[PDB]
């Protein structure tokens, strides 16, 4: 659930 | 040859939070797999050092999120269903594949007896003071059993014990 | 997550 | 993968 | 902190 | 389990 | 796993  | 457990993880769990609810050796985890002190492969298969593989447990544990209830499958058939106690958080998983890390026996408090720790510190399974509590829903509780049930549970499945916590719906 |  |  |  |  |  977390960007990159 | 040595079948041991094989953990998938993705991208943007952090190893050190990955070790610490593994409750593992953050070197031991490097050990098994050199590549993760480079970088988080999503989608691999690591191997956890000191997990038994998942699949040689003849021992297969239906988690039912909205029927509350522990289905332990023995050999692939139904042998018993326990009540249990899911909190919101259980309802985020809608397969919720987690396998058994390690068991606690006996921390002298509150905690039901023994505590099975799972692949995620919110979903894993232990008893309780309070049996009442047991076969509703939480607000933000890990799976709660009764303490005979967990008993039972810690005597018939080992560790690596895979866990499939289905919402039902 | 967490734990009990 | 993963049988006998 | 959280032994075992 | 689960294919992408 | 894998020396062997």
């Amino acid at each position: 659930a977390x960007k990159x | 040859g040595r079948k041991l457990l094989t953990y998938q993880v993705k991208q943007g769990d952090t190893l050190n939070s990955i070790a610490a609810d593994f409750r593992i050796s953050t070197a031991a985890l490097l050990q098994a797999n050199p590549s993760l002190q480079a970088g988080l492969t999503a989608g691999q298969s690591i191997v956890i050092p000191g997990l038994p593989d998942p699949y040689t447990i003849p021992y297969h544990i239906a988690v039912s999120i909205g029927a509350k209830t522990l289905t332990l499958s023995l050999n692939n058939r139904v042998m018993k269903t326990y009540p249990i106690a899911v909190g919101k958080i259980l309802t985020q998983t809608p397969t919720g594949e987690f396998y058994i890390i390690n068991r606690q026996r006996n921390p002298g408090g509150p905690f039901g007896a023994y505590w099975l720790s799972l692949s995620k510190q919110h979903y894993g399974i232990h008893g309780t003071n309070n049996p009442a509590s047991i076969g509703k829903a939480v607000s933000k509780g890990c799976i709660r059993m009764h303490n005979k049930d967990v008993i039972e549970l810690a005597s018939i499945v080992p560790n690596g014990t895979r866990v499939t916590i289905n919402r039902g719906s």
